[PDB]
């Protein structure tokens, strides 16, 4: 079955740069109760996105800047592998990497 | 309640000699004071003479009309004698009962409140 | 049969996969026998809310009442949006009732989305169907288009004899509504969606009607109360906004007929004692006082003559020299002025003891020319002065005769409008006195205290003379996953009102039915009177004032709980800061406040330190911190809903016991009710309302209608239980009958004549009716209309049920009697087994279910597995269900903002709403009602079972079963996947669960195929090809 | 046979013609109320020639009766395909259909 | 008795005001002269420790429960930005100290 590919590129895009932006205030209400599962499925879209091919240049661009932004932009933001993170997040951050 | 019988009058011609005996059976209380009301067309409801007890007629609107009301209190059946029949008694009759003589209200409007009108019929002028 | 557990569905798709091979068999079976029968799994939807605005206008019948029966109003759409965001706007209009129909903002009934006619206590018409009880009902019009923008729809009602009628674009519709209940007071409703725009014509003054209503039909703009002002309100609200915010009110105080109905108190029979006639005459002379005053006054004078309108007196001596007529007109009502004071305890006697010398009688304006009049007012006042306790006797007085003239005048047949209508019996205050406005009733007393002024110069000797209410009470609780059991925290109460506020720390399973602080769940203070409660009443502090804020702080190092009043400690009797100590560190604590009926509170938890006020001066250098501060989303909390519900029998309780026995012989499977504590001290004893928890579902349609034959029991379509009342149980106390999913009516003084039956007639326009429907939310009969008994009675009743699922008819059996009485309901109704009973001894009832002659038993009713099988089987799933008072329900984080404003004289006022709001509702099948899905974020059984539903779901299209994956598209739809994506207080085994729900129905099969690609790198010679350089070109 | 029954209605002048791919958004329910295939959730409209019947046999009558602009409630007998042995995972072998169907911008 | 003293009663109707001059950040050298006072140090000698400690201050990014502390100090309206002088702050710190360490003292003994 299909699904607009294009919207649930840039909605999940958007949703884990507020994901991001919410791991960033340290708050206590994290989505859905814990960092894990604020962040894992979130990262599961990602990964699937990313190895279907569906992101766009710019797109990868801002995944990567968004992961970590010192190391990874062009010629403060605290970037997903910057701040701390419990395992199964990392465990979906290195399936991401690969 | 009291649930008086408004009735008298009918169709006639210009000065007719109607009476207009409005009987009032079964009530005990609201004996004081029989009032008369009119509506004539397209006018609200205007006394024409309010009998009181011992036979006492009230004078407060249209006097010079010969209505000549009269009531025994014995059979609380009131009767008026009306014969000036003018184009503006073409109109309907009514019959009100209450205890509160008209001209005298020292205590407040719930005693005026007190009253219980009647059918309503008609007397036409021709 | 068993019931909803999670091994089952880890049972059930072990199958799905092994080893990671899919099994395309199962995987289809599975999917063939679950996903279209759609009975045990819960199914999941995306809805938009619904918002019912009334007028306050509220009008009822009973016997005497002084209301007018009949009533008109109109509705015209300025503008619908139709399917706005993948739903069509919902709009009906039609009447309500202010007891029994409560529109709770999400959730409900059906699919929710509950708007006039999704319940039998409100009946409306959307258009093209007269909604009532869920259930729509088309209907021929001259225009059928739903309520298209700028069409008018006129709706009349009429009481003295039942009927609602509407007229669509001034054609009347084919439809009436009639036979309902006139209980209570009922008002004009109209229910929306979002993106709509109305306006409410009430004729007259406040718009004006487009058509003219019909003969005998009234305006309602003319049944606005005295002292209320027309306003247009959300009927059974729990939150508004005010100036800081989201305020919190509670429950509101309704009116009904019977304050509408005036009881007054007879005087007539009153002895009369010699002081009557010591006063009647000397009160008399004093009224004439004050009618010379009177006359003096307004532009009248003196005369002879009897005639007060001629500036004349009739009596024209100081004592009146009076005839028969007016002598007997003073003296009759100062004497009914004495038998009110005896009938209703003012003391009778008036010993001045030299006070009448005292009294001066001196007060003459001496305008008059002879001898009329002469009248001096004695200063009576001036003399002796009134007390409070004889105002009040004045008020009741006053509200004594008002009561009388008001029931002489609706015997005699009076009506209530704002416009008194004299020819029509109209009149503005003929309503008892509790309603009328401020002039009347100081109009009406004013007289009446200056003859207790008279009576005073007199110097009288008168002397002055289980239903635990959880519908006046809210309770409102941060939802359980905010608990604290360690720091030290703060939350603020601001008072708007003062009245029975509440407020304080909360164990999280505290009970909705018992009110706060009774029990010792909840550690709680009640500001009316200053009074701290944890397992009882504790007199402390002082009481508040509107405006007023507590604070509230806990910590839980040191084990108690302090409270401030605008910012200053609050002190308890022995002089101890702390309200509460050593409390045990439990399960923690959660913020609770209570609301009492007409309370408005502001419960700010502290998410914005500008707006906490206060804490600064009691709680920053404490150390104490703000509750749920750094949470970046708003705090959802949780609201005792008042509406009843039925719920599985506890175990735990300690009054009710239910003893179930199966394989019994010459006896069907049974489950007997017994009373634990039957005779006993604190023993609680109300009416039981038992459903058994299966449904029983019609057929589609009614297509065709003792050692039985197999054959014509495999042929039957009838079923049969019967409920056997012990010996000491009184058989008028037991009700035996047939519930919908709609039944919420928990009053304990129960009557069959209370129950909900409504009709509907659709026929010719022209006036040939032809067809007529009727329908009720309950099917329960009399059981002492049945035994006819006419003193306790040992023989047992089986008053057992029929129900065929074919032409509907319903017939009853009582001790193997045929009963006179049958019911008759369209398909597909969804009825359950119920039972009512007050228990009188310690056997109170028992269920079986068993066959009988040419009868299917209802176990194969409820089950499909064995629908052929006609031994009585009780599988764990079908139990005994109580109804229960109140149950917790999430309060929406967002809601819908509406604007409504009058705009003149003739187009009157106008509801517009326009944003949107939309809720994931799930639904359960068998109760035939939904909640949020957001709501099982405490209730975690069902939040189980339903992660493991969704495990279901992924694994029987896992591994590419495209075939599944599009028959689970139907189940979970595209925009229902992203919303649960986007929102962000899903729980979070939903949120992992849907989340892969998505990736495995939609992207699994694609991901895997360009995976398996992705090892190899075969590339071709294109331009493309050679544009690729190692190091790009810095 | 369906049993149409108009909504709200529409131009009631233009009806689709046999050989025209009609575009139309739905959302079809079973006799009890029930939600499965809605278009207007999916966001995306259905489009079907009449005369190849490449869509459901009652719906392609009563969306040959309907016109553009305007919504009808179709009432399916069985006797639509699929009436029997129905589309797995979605419909039981044996039921019957509505579909709340309206017909926009008709080519 | 002890608790209901007036000295300390007094004392402790004072600690909102007494706590309301430092800032949150400065828990951190608060703490530091709290072991400090608690060697039995005299007032000259607590207080040169705390100069030595001076620049371990507190960091306002550090924890985000008292990063809106900060922002409630920085915005209380009596407050002003001339007060950052260290020798206002270590004089205050200490005097503090003294209070609510002999205080604890008190309510433990």
């Amino acid at each position: 079955p299909a699904i607009p590919l294009e919207a649930l590129r840039d909605k999940a895009l958007r949703m884990l740069g507020e994901a991001v932006r919410d791991g960033g205030q340290h708050a206590r209400d994290p989505v859905g109760g814990s960092v894990e599962f604020q962040f894992v499925p979130v990262l599961k879209l990602v990964s699937t996105l990313l190895v279907m091919g569906i992101f766009g240049d710019e797109d990868v661009k801002q995944i990567l800047k968004m992961i970590e932004p010192e190391v990874f932009t062009e010629e403060l933001e605290e970037g997903l592998l910057q701040m701390k993170l419990p395992e199964s997040v990392k465990l979906q951050m290195c399936n991401l990497l690969e | 309640q009291v649930q008086l019988q408004e009735s008298g009058g009918g169709l006639m011609q210009a000065g007719g000699s109607l009476r207009l005996s409005c009987t009032a059976s079964g009530s005990i209380f609201s004996i004081n004071s029989m009032g008369w009301y009119r509506q004539a067309p397209g006018k609200q409801r205007e006394l024409v003479a309010t009998i009181t007890s011992g036979n006492s007629i009230n004078y407060a609107d249209s006097v010079k009309g010969r209505f000549t009301i009269s009531r025994d209190n014995a059979k609380n059946t009131v009767y008026l004698q009306m014969n000036s029949l003018k184009p503006e008694d073409t109109a309907v009759y009514y019959c009100n009962a209450d205890r509160v003589p008209n001209g005298y209200n020292p205590w407040g409007t719930p005693n005026d409140e007190y009253d219980y009108w009647g059918q309503g019929t008609q007397v036409t002028v021709s | 049969k068993h019931g909803r557990n999670h091994k089952v569905l880890d049972v059930l798709c072990s199958l799905c996969v092994c080893n990671g091979v899919a099994v395309r068999s199962n995987q289809d079976l599975i999917t063939e026998n679950l996903l279209p029968g759609r009975e045990l799994l819960l199914q999941t939807n995306l809805i938009n809310y619904v918002t019912s605005i009334r007028p306050n206008i509220f009008v009822g019948r009973a016997e005497g009442s002084t209301q007018y029966g009949k009533w008109y109003f109109e509705v015209m759409v300025d503008e619908v949006v139709p399917f706005l965001t993948a739903q069509a706007t919902h709009l009906r209009v039609g009447w309500a009732l202010t007891e029994g129909y409560s529109p709770y903002p999400g959730g409900g009934e059906g699919w929710g989305g509950n708007g006039v006619g999704d319940d039998l206590y409100s009946y409306g018409f959307d258009g093209l169907h007269l909604w009532t009880g869920h259930v729509a009902r088309p209907v021929t019009s001259p225009g059928q288009h739903l309520l298209a923008p700028e069409d008018v729809v006129s709706c009349c009602l009429d009481l003295s004899v039942p009927s609602i009628s509407f007229r669509i674009n001034g054609c009347p519709v084919q439809g009436v509504f009639e036979a309902f209940n006139l209980d209570g007071l009922f008002f004009p409703v109209v229910s929306f969606s979002a993106g709509v725009k109305v306006r409410f014509l009430l004729g007259g003054r406040h718009g004006e009607f487009k058509f003219l209503p019909p003969p005998g039909y009234a305006p309602c703009h003319e049944a606005v109360l005295p002292r209320e002002r027309l306003r247009l309100e959300p009927i059974k609200e729990y939150r508004r906004e005010g100036p800081r915010g989201p305020h919190l009110v509670g429950p509101s105080r309704c009116l009904s007929h019977t304050d509408f109905v005036p009881c007054p108190v007879d005087t007539v029979q009153i002895v009369l004692p010699p002081h009557l006639e010591r006063i009647r005459e000397k009160l008399a002379e004093n009224i004439h006082e004050l009618w010379a005053l009177t006359r003096i006054e307004q532009g009248w004078t003196y005369g002879p003559v009897r005639d007060d309108n001629k500036r004349l007196h009739p009596c024209l001596v100081n004592f009146h020299s009076l005839p028969e007529p007016e002598r007997n007109y003073n003296l009759q009502m100062s004497g009914e002025t004495l038998k009110t004071l005896l009938a209703l305890g003012c003391h009778v006697g008036m010993a001045d003891e030299k006070a009448e010398d005292n009294l001066k009688k001196t007060k003459l304006p001496k305008t008059y020319m002879m001898s009329n009049g002469y009248k001096p007012a004695p200063l009576d006042l001036s003399h002796v002065r009134l007390t409070p306790a004889q105002t009040t006797l004045v008020d009741r007085l006053a509200e004594n005769g008002h009561n009388v003239w008001a029931r002489d005048r609706v015997a005699q047949g009076w009506s209530y409008s704002a416009v008194q209508d004299i020819p029509a019996r109209r009149n503005p205050r003929l309503v008892p006195y509790r309603l009328l406005d401020e002039a009347t009733k100081r109009s009406n007393r004013d007289s009446l205290c200056q003859a207790v002024r008279t009576l005073l110069g007199y110097g009288y000797n008168i002397e002055p003379p289980n239903q635990s209410r959880w519908d006046r009470v809210r309770i409102f609780r941060a939802e359980k996953s905010y608990t604290v059991q360690s720091g030290r925290w703060y939350f603020e109460f601001e008072a708007v009102t003062t009245g029975e506020m509440r407020v304080g720390w909360a164990r999280p399973e505290l009970r909705p039915d018992v009110e706060l602080g009774a029990d010792e769940l909840a550690y709680v203070f009640n500001g009316h009177r200053g009074q701290r409660w944890h397992l009882g009443s504790e007199p402390f502090g002082r009481p508040w004032q509107s405006g007023d804020v507590v604070g509230c702080m806990i910590d839980l190092t040191e084990n108690t709980i302090i409270f401030t009043l605008n910012g200053e400690v609050l002190m308890s009797d022995s002089g101890s800061e702390t309200a509460f100590r050593e409390i045990e560190i439990g399960d923690g604590f959660l913020p609770v406040c209570s609301l009492g009926p007409g309370q408005v509170g502001h419960l700010n938890l502290g998410q914005d330190v500008s707006s906490l006020r206060f804490f600064a001066i009691c709680g920053l250098q404490e150390g104490f911190e703000p509750f749920a501060i750094n949470m970046q989303r708003p705090v959802t909390t949780w609201f005792s809903k008042s509406l009843p519900q039925f719920e599985p029998v506890p175990p735990e309780h300690p009054h009710y016991e239910v003893a179930r026995m199966d394989g019994t012989v010459d006896t069907p499977p049974c489950l007997r009710l017994a009373h634990r504590t039957w005779g006993s001290q604190n023993s609680l004893v109300e009416m039981l309302f038992l459903r058994l928890s299966l449904p029983v579902q019609f057929h589609q349609h009614f297509r065709c209608t003792n050692r039985d034959d197999p054959e014509i029991i495999l042929n039957t379509t009838t079923y049969y239980y019967s409920v056997r009342v012990f010996a000491g149980q009184e058989p008028s106390c037991v009700w035996v009958g047939w519930v919908t999913p709609d039944y919420h009516q928990h009053d304990m003084n129960f009557d069959l004549s209370k129950v909900r039956a409504v009709t509907v007639t659709m026929g010719d326009e022209q006036g040939n009716v032809h067809s007529s429907l009727k329908c009720s939310n309950c099917y329960m009969v009399w059981g002492g209309d049945f035994v006819s008994p006419g003193r306790i009675s040992h023989t047992d009743l089986v008053i057992g049920c029929l129900v065929d699922l074919a032409t509907g008819l319903m017939t009853f059996t009582a001790n193997g009697k045929e009963s006179n009485t049958f019911f008759q309901v369209e398909p597909n109704t969804k009825l359950f087994p119920a039972v009512f009973v007050l228990p009188t001894h310690q056997n109170v009832i028992q269920f079986e279910l068993g066959k009988q002659k040419n009868i299917m038993p209802l176990s194969a009713a409820m089950f499909l597995s064995e629908r052929k099988n006609p031994a009585p089987q009780c599988p764990p799933r079908l139990e005994v269900q109580m109804l229960m008072p109140v149950s917790w329900s999430r309060m929406p984080n967002h809601f819908l903002q509406v604007e409504t404003r009058r705009a003149g004289e003739r187009l009157g006022w106008a509801v517009q709403c326009q944003d949107p709001l939309t809720m994931m509702a799930l639904h359960i099948p068998e109760e035939n009602r939904c909640m949020d899905i957001l709501e099982l974020s405490e209730r975690l059984d069902l939040q189980r079972f339903h992660s493991h539903t969704l495990r279901l779901y992924r694994a029987v299209c896992a591994l590419g079963n495209n075939r599944v994956a599009h028959a689970l598209c139907s189940h979970v739809d595209q925009a229902q996947l992203l919303h649960a994506l986007e929102d962000a207080h899903l729980p979070g085994p939903l949120r992992a669960g849907y989340y892969d729900l998505l990736i495995s129905i939609h992207l699994e099969s694609a991901c895997r195929s360009r995976r398996s690609m992705l090892s190899e790198y075969i590339v071709p010679l294109t331009p493309e090809t050679r544009a690729i350089t190692l190091f790009p070109p810095g | 046979g369906v049993e149409i029954e108009t909504i709200s209605p529409g131009d009631g002048r233009t009806f689709p013609k046999k050989g025209q791919t009609c575009v139309v958004h739905y959302t079809g329910m079973l006799q009890n109320g029930k939600k499965f295939d809605s278009s207007r959730d999916r966001n995306k409209p259905f489009k079907f020639r009449i005369g190849k019947q490449e869509v459901i046999k009652g719906f392609e009558e009563g969306a040959a009766q309907m016109s553009l602009g305007q919504r009808a409630k179709l009432t399916c007998t069985p006797d639509v395909a699929y009436g029997a042995t129905g589309h797995p995972g979605v419909i039981p072998p044996n039921a019957t259909l509505i579909f709340d169907v309206e017909l926009l911008n008709l080519e | 008795s002890v608790q209901t003293s007036l000295i300390v009663a007094t004392l402790k109707k004072m600690l909102p005001i007494g706590l309301n001059m430092c800032a949150p950040t400065d828990q951190d050298l608060i703490m530091l002269a709290k072991t400090r006072y608690a060697l039995k140090d005299t007032d000259e000698e607590v207080r040169e420790f705390l100069q030595n400690n001076l620049h371990l201050q507190g960091k306002v990014e550090g924890s985000p429960s008292l990063r809106w502390q900060m922002a409630l100090y920085r915005g209380l309206p009596g407050r002003e930005e001339d007060a950052d002088d260290p020798e206002k702050i270590v004089r205050r710190v200490q005097e503090v100290s003294a209070v609510l360490y002999h205080l604890e003292q008190t309510e433990h003994p």
